[PDB]
């Protein structure tokens, strides 16, 4: 349900890079360790794809 | 593990 300091920076940074509301951009993070530049990976991919939902974009 | 997930786990 909630961030440790460390996590919470890492959470708005990806949010910034990647697009994705912070919702979704914790999503994918947890989804990947914690692990920046897995995150980073793993949404580039599924973006190309077209695959990452619509929602996931909307503030 | 329903629904979508980002990477490989």
């Amino acid at each position: 349900p909630t961030l440790s300091p460390e996590q919470q920076e890492m959470l708005q940074a990806f949010s910034t890079q990647s697009g994705m509301n912070l919702e979704w951009s914790q999503k994918c993070l947890q989804d990947n360790n914690w692990d920046y530049t897995r995150s980073a990976q793993a949404f580039t991919h599924l973006k190309a794809k077209g695959e990452i939902p619509e929602v996931a974009f909307m503030k | 593990d329903s629904g979508f997930s980002f990477g490989s786990k």
